[PDB]
RNA sequence: CGGUGAAAUGCGCAGAUACCGGGAGGAACGCCGAUGGCGAAGGCAGCCACCUGGUCCACCCGUGACGCUGAGGCGCGAAAGCG
RNA sequence: AGCCUACGGGCAGGCGCCGAGGGUAGGGCCCGUGACUGGGGCGAAGUCGUAACAAGGUAGCUGUACCGGAAGGUGCGGCUGGA
RNA sequence: CGCGGGGUGGAGCAGCCUGGUAGCUCGUCGGGCUCAUAACCCGAAGGUCGUCGGUUCAAAUCCGGCCCCCGCAACCA
RNA sequence: GGUAAAAAUGUU
RNA sequence: UGGUUCGUGGAGCCAUGGGGGAAUCUGGGCGGACCACCGCCUAAGGCUAAGUACUCCGGGUGACCGAUAGCGCACCAGUAC
RNA sequence: GAGCUAGCCCUGGCCAGGGUGAAGCUGGGGUGAGACCCAGUGGAGGCCCGAACCGGUGGGGGAUGCAAACCCCUCGGAUGA
RNA sequence: GAAUGCCGGCAUGAGUAACGAUAAAGAGGGUGAGAAUCCCUCUCGCCGUAAGCCCAAGGGUUCCUACGCAAUGGUCGUCAGCGUAGGGUUAGGCGGGACCUAAGGUGAAGCCGAAAGGCGUAGCCGAAGGGCAGCCGGUUAAUAUUCCGGCCCUUCCCGCAGGUGCGAUGGGGGGACGCUCUAGGCUAGGGGGACCGGAGCCAUGGACGAGCCCGGCCAGAAGCGCAGGGUGGGAGGUAGGCAAAUCCGCCUCCCAACAAGCUCUGCGUGGUGGGGAAGCCCGUACGGGUGACAACCCCCCGAAGCCAGGGAGCCAAGAAAAGCCUCUAAGCACAACCUGCGGGAACCCGUACCGCAAACCGACACAGGUGGGCGGGUGCAAGAGCACUCAGGCGCGCGGGAGAACCCUCGCCAAGGAACUCUGCAAGUUGGCCCCGUAACUUCGGGAGAAGGGGUGCUCCCUGGGGUGAUGAGCCCCGGGGAGCCGCAGUGAACAGGCUCUGGCGACUGUUUACCAAAAACACAGCUCUCUGCGAACUCGUAAGAGGAGGUAUAGGGAGCGACGCUUGCCCGGUGCCGGAAGGUCAAGGGGAGGGGUGCAAGCCCCGAACCGAAGCCCCGGUGAACGGCGGCCGUAACUAUAACGGUCCUAAGGUAGCGAAAUUCCUUGUCGGGUAAGUUCCGACCUGCACGAAAAGCGUAACGACCGGAGCGCUGUCUCGGCGAGGG
RNA sequence: CGAUGUCGGCUCGUCGCAUCCUGGGGCUGAAGAAGGUCCCAAGGGUUGGGCUGUUCGCCCAUUAAAGCGGCACGCGAGCUG
C-alpha cells in the first residue's frame, strides 16, 4: 500500500514511503525492558572497518525476545503494531496474562487483539512459536533458531520466510529464503507465518539524502580512484578494469567463493 | 583566515600534561631526558 | 544411448540409456467425452467447499403497457506484448 | 485672449473619451519552397531467389512477437476460404 | 626513410622452415541428364612461381639489388 | 479417421 | 633453526620450537659424518670473592684551549628566543 | 602531533523576510457502488527569490602586499547530503 | 681572496619606496623647556543587525591613581594598552566542585601479548547536557545578582510540638526529549496622546497656540485574578518487574469522564522599597546639584521569548544516570521518617581588565579569522535588507602644499552602435511592488519572473471589510471608485533579473584539487553481476577483542553502470572464476627391492628403486551487466556508377540495432544545404566511421548548470578615437 | 642549462630594395585608351570587415596600391595569454 508522490519537486516523483497503516496508535514506545541507549558507531577501536557507514538518524533499540521458550504455555495478547528503525520488519508488542510485556517481531496478518502462544502445544496459528519438530511439513514459518537454545537467528527480515520440506531423525529440513535446505535440529523453536512489511523491497529512497538518513555515506567507485588506494584506479581516463575486478585488498569479486572449506557446519548443508 | 593555533587550556594539559606523559613509556622517556638535559619545565606551563 | 528417410551434432566406462526405491518442483487434467453442455461474446474441462450470475419448466397467483432498438458514454474483451 | 444680430447666449479656440490607421511584441491557420530521406506508381525484354495457386513439393490465411538480402522463416493462440 | 609479412594457372589459397617432385576449391573446355537452363555426373586442359643477378650438380624454396602490396612505427621539447 | 513423408527456373 | 671461523658443507660440538622417547657404573656425553680400538669428562638443581669495564662526583697533572677558541653555557644557560 | 585540516561519535546552538500551494481533511458533483471532477481548507519540498551564515564563478586591484591567498564589484547555496 | 662558505661589523640602492583602508577635518583656550598629534569648548564628518552594549573561549596587570619620556608608538608627544611605585578582583542564592550520567577515557573480575603493553563486564572519571535556592536599586578613582538597602529563598544540624510502621546503592513511576507548521492568553520591546509633570523658548516673514522641547518607570512575598501544563478514584484477583512489596504491570465487573477536583508554573495585581529627563548653574580628565512633593495615566502594534511536558501533521522514529514520588528487604519499631516553628552551621576555586579586537589566533597598535544574547526610530510591500539617525562609540597615530605625465577607484559624452576581441572579457541595459498577458516542448510538476506590456508621486471627496474597544468613538491593518495639482522624470535618493533562439556533456540539489583547475570529473537515487546460512562474508589487530550487528537473503560485503525512456546483438579459442570422488604429474611422510662403510662377529651407521602418497597444475565441461574480441582478397545488374548476389581464404566468432567529419575524422576548411555582404567556428544532412557502438554502456530525453560552443534583439568608451572632469597616489 | 621566457595579437617603430602604388624612361606582336616586360627610383603612402589562436590563406566591399623581407621568425624589466 506503498506511497506514491507527485512530481512537485525532482527527487518526489520516484520517491516512495512504505505504508504505516499497520502501525496502531503506538507511535512512542515502551520502556525498561524495552529502548536501551543505542550506541551509534562506524567503527571499531580506532579505525574504520565497515567502510562508508555514518551520519543518520539517532535510533533507540526496541529490545526484541528472540528467544521465546521463557514464556512457554503462557498466552500473550497483541497489544500494538510500531515501527521499529533498527529493522526492516515491524515490530508487536505483547502484554502477557502473567504481566510480562515484550516485542515479538511481528509477522504477516498478525491483527491487534489477538491470542498467541509460546511451546509444545502451541496450536498451529500466525504468531505460535513452537519447536520445528511439532510444526507440520510445508507451513512456512519464520525467526528460527540455528541450533537450540540459542536464539532466533533466521528468517526474520521482511517478508521473508522459512519453509518446511521433510524431517530427518533429529533434524527437520528448512528451505531457506535464499533457496538453502539447511537441517535445523528439532528443538530450535520457529515462529510461524512469513515476517510481512514484504513492501519493503518496493521502497524507492528518491534521492542521495534519504541514504544519508539511514547511515548510508557515499559509496566511491574504485575505478574512480588511483592504483595506491584501489587495484581499478588509475589510467588516463576510464580505464576499463585492467584485470580480473577485484576489490581494495585484492581478492575477486565476481565469482570467487569464500566459504570456509572445511566448516563443520558443511554436513548440514544440501542446496546453494 | 583561521591559522594552527588556536589555544584551549583542556586540550594543552591533557595532552601535553604530566600525567599523560606518565601513562605511556614514551612519554617517561621524555621527561627522562628533560630532567637530564636540565629543563627548567618538565612539561609546558600551563594554568 | 538419443535421433533420422539415412545420418550427424549431442549424452555416455568420470558408470549413461534401460530398472527399482525415496525426495523436490512446476504445469496440464487421461478414461468419462461427443456433431454433448454453458455463456452476450472472447471463451469455459481432475475434485471439494464458499460466494455469485444468466437461464429452462410447471402453477396461471400479483403489478399492470412498465416495451423494442440504441448516435455517444460506460464495462467486458483470445493469443502475442509491456510494467 | 479674440468675434457677434436681441448676451445668466452663440462662434472661433482649448481639454477629454471613442477613434481609421501606423508601430512594437507574441500566438494560431494555410500556401509555396527546401539539402537530404522514406515509401508509392508507371515504365526497356535487367539482377537474385520460389513465397502463394494442385498436399505448390513445410496445408493456407491471420492478429501479435522476434529474426533474416529478399519474398519470407519460426513461436503463441485462432480460422476453413484445407485433409 | 625504419621494422615485419607477402607476390604461385582466369579468381582466391597452400607448398618455402628441412633445395630434387607444384596441390586444393571455384572457374574454363569436351561429353552426359533436360524440351531447355541452372544444379548434378564423367573426362581434360592450363602455372616464364613479380623481376634482375649467384649459391649449388640442381632454386617456387637459399642469398642479395630493385618494382609493387599489407600491417606497424614516425617520440621528447 | 482418434493415427505417416521427398529437390529451382521458362522473353513478350 | 640459532651460536661457534663454519653461509648445508664430509657438519660434529653447544643451545633449542615440534614428534617419538630410555637407562643409574655392565650407567651415560665427547674427542668434527660414521664404525672399531685407545683415551677425556660425569649433563638434565644452585651460590661463589679477587683480578675486569665505566666516570654523575672529589683530587692531581698537561710540548690541552685562551671569550668566533675551550663544554651548548668563564657572564645566574639548557636561559632568552 | 587530528588546538590546522579530512572523517565519524556524544552534546548544545543557528538559519530575517517574502513567494509556490503536494498530500490530506470538509462540502458539493458524479456512480449501482466506485474511480474520478470541482471548490474551500491545508502547508509538503536535497522547492523558488533573498540577508545572517557557509562558499569562492568572472573581472579589476594587490605582487619587498593590509595579507606567506588579501580587498572591491559581481556570483552559487541558503529546511538541508 | 674566492667554497650562492660560517659568524660579526659597516657600506650601496637613498634621503629613494613607504608611513598599513579616500570615514574628514577647522578654530579658540589651557598645560608645557618644547604642541597639527595631550586636555577642554564650539563647529564638521563616520558607524549605528555596529565601527554600539552584555557573555564564553583565550590573554594574564594590560584595570585605577600618582610621578615620568631614554626605548616601544611607522612622525610628534607634556599622551598611552609604555617605565617606577601604590591601590584594586569581597558570594549559601552567579559559574564550577564536596550531585548525576553521554561519546570517549580508565578499569577490581576475566581474556591476551617475546618484554614494553593490548582489550575488558560492574565501578569510577568524564559537560555549555540533566539537577539546583535572588530579584531591584545605591555606593568606589578602580569591585558588586559578591559590599550596602528593601523584599524573598535553599541546604544541613540540634531542640521541643503534632502525625506515620519507619527504613536501602534494591523494585517501579518520573526525569524523558525528533523535525516542520501552528492555536489561545500573556510578557519583552515599540509607537501615539487633546491627559498628567516640567526648567524654559517666541528667533528671521508669520504663530501665545489642544504651541515647541523633554519625560510620563522598575522590582515586589502571602493573598486573590486571568491564562495554561500535568494527572483518573475505589474494590478484589495476580504466576511478571531475577529476595520481598500495599508500588508498578496484566485481568475483572463498578462509579468519573470531566481538567469538576487536587497540585504545578507563567503573567498581572499586590505590604512596601527604588528610580526619575530635557534644560540651567558649575571646579576637575570625570561628575555634582537644582529642575521634582516630579508626573508616574490612557490607547494601539506585538514577538522567534513565557504558559511547555500545548496542539496538528510527517518519517528519517527521535540520549543516559541522579535529584524527585512511591514500594517493600534486612534491621529497627526508647529508634527512625514526614509536617510546622525556633535557634545554630553554611566550606574550596573564579570574579579586575580587553573580548569581531591596539590586550585573543596571525613575528607587527597587520584592511585577515573568531561562538552565544540585546541590537531603538522613520520611510521604502516585508525584513536582521537599504538610506538617514537615537543611546553609545569613533574620524582608522605622519602632515602641509601643489593641481604635470602615468596608475588606481569613479562620473559624463557628439555620430555610429560589437566594426574591439580568443570571447560583448569588462562596463552598461534590465531592475522592487501591483495588474494584464505569456510559445514550442513536457516525465503534466513544469517551462514561468517565459517573452512583451501598463500602472507607481501629491491633494480633495465618496465608500467596502476587518482587529482592539461594548454593538460606537478613537487607534491599527487591508481595499474600491471619482475629481484634480506639479515636474524632464513619481520603487523621483539607496537597496533590486538584460532577454531570446539553438546545440555539446552531465539527469537533477549536492562534492572536490585549503594556496593557479568547480568541470563533462566525484557523488547520487536507480539497474545488474557476485559473495555471504551467522562464531556469516568482509575489515582492523600477532593474539584477545571489536566493527559488520546487538543486523539475519526484502539483510550485509565487493565490483561496475549511473534519473527516466527504448534497448543492451555474436565469440568460452587464450586469461579469470565456477563445477568435475576418473586419469597424468606432484612434496614431506610410509615403503623397502638392492648396494655401500666399519667390526672377529652379535651389531652399529649411511644411501636407496618399484609401490601407496594432498592441494595445485595438466585434462573435461560451463560462465560475458567476468578479463576481452567482434576479418581479407576477387567478380557481378536492361549507359556509366554502385553491388542486393556469388566465388575463395582465414577465424573462437567475423560490429546487429542505434548513431556517425562527432569531446571520436589523419587526408580536411570532406561535400551538399541553412545563418552572413563575406562563416577553418555553429546548426541540418551524405557516409568514403585513418581510429562510434551497446552497463570502461548505446541512442534519446522535459526540467536543471557561476560548465562549453553558435546566433539574434536590447544596451553600452569594447572599438572607430579619443576627450573632459573627480578623488587617492 | 648557478636560466638568453617560445607562437600569435596589441602598442611603438626603424631599416633593406630584389618596388605594390604614385614619379621618369627603353622595347612591345605599343593605333588610342588600357596592358605586357624591363631599366632608374625608395620621398611618401600601402584601407575596413567575415572565418580561424593563428602566422599564412580564402572570401566580402573598396582602392592609386592593399609590396616583400630584416631588426633574438624586432618588441612579454611595454601589455595581452
Ligand atoms: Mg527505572
Ligand atoms: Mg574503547
Ligand atoms: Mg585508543
Ligand atoms: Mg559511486
Ligand atoms: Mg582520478
Ligand atoms: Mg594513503
Ligand atoms: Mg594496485
Ligand atoms: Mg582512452
Ligand atoms: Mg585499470
Ligand atoms: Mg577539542
Ligand atoms: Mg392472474
Ligand atoms: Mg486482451
Ligand atoms: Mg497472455
Ligand atoms: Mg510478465
Ligand atoms: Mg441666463
Ligand atoms: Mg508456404
Ligand atoms: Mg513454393
Ligand atoms: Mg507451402
Ligand atoms: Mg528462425
Ligand atoms: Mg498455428
Ligand atoms: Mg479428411
Ligand atoms: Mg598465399
Ligand atoms: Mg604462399
Ligand atoms: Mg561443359
Ligand atoms: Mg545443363
Ligand atoms: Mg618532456
Ligand atoms: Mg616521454
Ligand atoms: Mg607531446
Ligand atoms: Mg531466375
Ligand atoms: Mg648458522
Ligand atoms: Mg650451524
Ligand atoms: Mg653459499
Ligand atoms: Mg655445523
Ligand atoms: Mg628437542
Ligand atoms: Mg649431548
Ligand atoms: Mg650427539
Ligand atoms: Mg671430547
Ligand atoms: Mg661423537
Ligand atoms: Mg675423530
Ligand atoms: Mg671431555
Ligand atoms: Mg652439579
Ligand atoms: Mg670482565
Ligand atoms: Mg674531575
Ligand atoms: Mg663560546
Ligand atoms: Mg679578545
Ligand atoms: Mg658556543
Ligand atoms: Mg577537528
Ligand atoms: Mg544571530
Ligand atoms: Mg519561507
Ligand atoms: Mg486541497
Ligand atoms: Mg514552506
Ligand atoms: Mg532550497
Ligand atoms: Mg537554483
Ligand atoms: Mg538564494
Ligand atoms: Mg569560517
Ligand atoms: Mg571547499
Ligand atoms: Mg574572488
Ligand atoms: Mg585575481
Ligand atoms: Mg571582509
Ligand atoms: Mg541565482
Ligand atoms: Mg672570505
Ligand atoms: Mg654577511
Ligand atoms: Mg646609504
Ligand atoms: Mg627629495
Ligand atoms: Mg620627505
Ligand atoms: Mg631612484
Ligand atoms: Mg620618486
Ligand atoms: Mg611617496
Ligand atoms: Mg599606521
Ligand atoms: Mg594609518
Ligand atoms: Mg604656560
Ligand atoms: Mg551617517
Ligand atoms: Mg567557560
Ligand atoms: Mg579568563
Ligand atoms: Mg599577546
Ligand atoms: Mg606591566
Ligand atoms: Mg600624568
Ligand atoms: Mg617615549
Ligand atoms: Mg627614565
Ligand atoms: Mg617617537
Ligand atoms: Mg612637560
Ligand atoms: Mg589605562
Ligand atoms: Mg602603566
Ligand atoms: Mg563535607
Ligand atoms: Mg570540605
Ligand atoms: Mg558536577
Ligand atoms: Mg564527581
Ligand atoms: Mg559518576
Ligand atoms: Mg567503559
Ligand atoms: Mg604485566
Ligand atoms: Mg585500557
Ligand atoms: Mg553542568
Ligand atoms: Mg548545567
Ligand atoms: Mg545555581
Ligand atoms: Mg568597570
Ligand atoms: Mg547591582
Ligand atoms: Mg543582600
Ligand atoms: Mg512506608
Ligand atoms: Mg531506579
Ligand atoms: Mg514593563
Ligand atoms: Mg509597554
Ligand atoms: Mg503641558
Ligand atoms: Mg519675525
Ligand atoms: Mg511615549
Ligand atoms: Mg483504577
Ligand atoms: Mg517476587
Ligand atoms: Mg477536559
Ligand atoms: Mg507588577
Ligand atoms: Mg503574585
Ligand atoms: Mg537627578
Ligand atoms: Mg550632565
Ligand atoms: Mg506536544
Ligand atoms: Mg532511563
Ligand atoms: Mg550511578
Ligand atoms: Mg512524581
Ligand atoms: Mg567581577
Ligand atoms: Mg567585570
Ligand atoms: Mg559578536
Ligand atoms: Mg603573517
Ligand atoms: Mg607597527
Ligand atoms: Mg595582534
Ligand atoms: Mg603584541
Ligand atoms: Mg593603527
Ligand atoms: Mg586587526
Ligand atoms: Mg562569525
Ligand atoms: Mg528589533
Ligand atoms: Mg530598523
Ligand atoms: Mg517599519
Ligand atoms: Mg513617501
Ligand atoms: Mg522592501
Ligand atoms: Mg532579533
Ligand atoms: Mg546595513
Ligand atoms: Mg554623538
Ligand atoms: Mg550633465
Ligand atoms: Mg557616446
Ligand atoms: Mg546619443
Ligand atoms: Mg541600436
Ligand atoms: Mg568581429
Ligand atoms: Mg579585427
Ligand atoms: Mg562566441
Ligand atoms: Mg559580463
Ligand atoms: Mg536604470
Ligand atoms: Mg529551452
Ligand atoms: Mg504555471
Ligand atoms: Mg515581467
Ligand atoms: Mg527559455
Ligand atoms: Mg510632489
Ligand atoms: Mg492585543
Ligand atoms: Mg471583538
Ligand atoms: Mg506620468
Ligand atoms: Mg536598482
Ligand atoms: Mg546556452
Ligand atoms: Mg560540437
Ligand atoms: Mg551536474
Ligand atoms: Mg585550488
Ligand atoms: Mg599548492
Ligand atoms: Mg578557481
Ligand atoms: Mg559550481
Ligand atoms: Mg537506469
Ligand atoms: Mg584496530
Ligand atoms: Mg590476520
Ligand atoms: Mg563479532
Ligand atoms: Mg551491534
Ligand atoms: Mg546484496
Ligand atoms: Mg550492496
Ligand atoms: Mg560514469
Ligand atoms: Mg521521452
Ligand atoms: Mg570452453
Ligand atoms: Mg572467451
Ligand atoms: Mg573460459
Ligand atoms: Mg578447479
Ligand atoms: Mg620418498
Ligand atoms: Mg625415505
Ligand atoms: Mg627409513
Ligand atoms: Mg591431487
Ligand atoms: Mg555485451
Ligand atoms: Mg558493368
Ligand atoms: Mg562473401
Ligand atoms: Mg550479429
Ligand atoms: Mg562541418
Ligand atoms: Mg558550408
Ligand atoms: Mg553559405
Ligand atoms: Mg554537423
Ligand atoms: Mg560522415
Ligand atoms: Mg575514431
Ligand atoms: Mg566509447
Ligand atoms: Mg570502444
Ligand atoms: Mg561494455
Ligand atoms: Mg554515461
Ligand atoms: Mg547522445
Ligand atoms: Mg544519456
Ligand atoms: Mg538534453
Ligand atoms: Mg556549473
Ligand atoms: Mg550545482
Ligand atoms: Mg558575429
Ligand atoms: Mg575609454
Ligand atoms: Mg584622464
Ligand atoms: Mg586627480
Ligand atoms: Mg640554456
Ligand atoms: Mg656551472
Ligand atoms: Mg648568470
Ligand atoms: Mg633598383
Ligand atoms: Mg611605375
Ligand atoms: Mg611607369
Ligand atoms: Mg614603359
Ligand atoms: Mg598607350
Ligand atoms: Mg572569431
Ligand atoms: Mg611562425
Ligand atoms: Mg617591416
Ligand atoms: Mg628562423
Ligand atoms: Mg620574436
Ligand atoms: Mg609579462
Ligand atoms: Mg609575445
Ligand atoms: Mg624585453
Ligand atoms: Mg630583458
Ligand atoms: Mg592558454
Ligand atoms: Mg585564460
Amino acid at each position: 500500500a506503498v506511497k506514491k508522490f507527485k512530481p512537485y519537486t525532482p527527487s518526489r516523483r520516484f520517491m516512495t514511503v512504505a505504508d504505516f497503516s499497520e502501525i496502531t496508535k503506538t507511535e512512542p514506545e515502551k520502556s525498561l525492558v524495552k529502548p536501551l541507549k543505542k550506541t551509534g558507531g562506524r567503527n571499531n577501536q580506532g579505525r574504520i572497518t565497515v567502510r562508508f557507514r555514518g551520519g543518520g538518524h539517532k535510533r533507540l533499540y526496541r529490545i526484541i525476545d528472540f528467544k521465546r521458550w521463557d514464556k512457554v504455555g503462557i498466552p500473550a495478547k497483541v497489544a500494538a503494531i510500531e515501527y521499529d528503525p533498527n529493522r526492516s520488519a515491524r515490530i508487536a508488542l505483547l502484554h502477557y496474562v502473567d504481566g510480562e510485556k515484550r516485542y515479538i517481531i511481528a509477522p504477516d496478518g498478525l491483527q491487534v487483539g489477538q491470542q498467541v502462544v509460546a511451546g509444545p502445544d502451541a496450536p498451529i496459528q500466525v504468531g505460535n512459536a513452537l519447536p520445528l519438530r511439532f510444526i507440520p511439513v510445508g507451513t512456512v514459518v519464520h525467526a528460527v533458531e540455528l541450533e537450540p537454545k540459542k536464539g532466533a537467528k533466521l528468517a526474520r527480515a521482511a517478508g521473508t520466510s522459512a519453509q518446511i520440506q521433510g524431517r530427518e531423525g533429529d533434524y527437520v529440513i528448512l528451505r531457506l529464503p535464499s533457496g538453502e535446505l539447511r537441517k535445523v535440529h528439532g528443538e530450535c523453536y520457529a515462529t510461524v507465518g512469513a515476517v510481512g512489511n514484504a513492501d519493503h523491497k518496493n521502497i524507492v529512497l528518491g534521492k542521495a539524502g534519504r541514504s544519508r538518513w539511514l547511515g548510508r555515506r557515499p559509496h566511491v567507485r574504485g575505478a574512480a580512484m588511483n592504483p595506491v588506494d584501489h587495484p581499478h584506479g588509475g589510467g588516463e581516463g576510464r580505464a576499463p578494469r585492467g584485470r580480473p575486478p577485484a576489490s581494495p585488498w585484492g581478492w575477486q569479486t565476481k565469482g570467487l567463493k569464500t566459504r570456509k572449506r572445511r566448516k563443520p557446519s558443511s554436513r548440514f548443508i544440501i542446496a546453494r | 583566515m583561521k591559522r594552527t593555533w588556536q589555544p584551549n587550556r583542556r586540550k594543552r594539559a591533557k595532552t601535553h600534561g604530566f600525567r599523560a606523559r606518565m601513562r605511556t613509556p614514551g612519554g617517561r622517556k621524555v621527561l627522562k631526558r628533560r630532567r637530564q638535559k636540565g629543563r627548567w619545565r618538565l612539561t609546558p606551563a600551563v594554568r
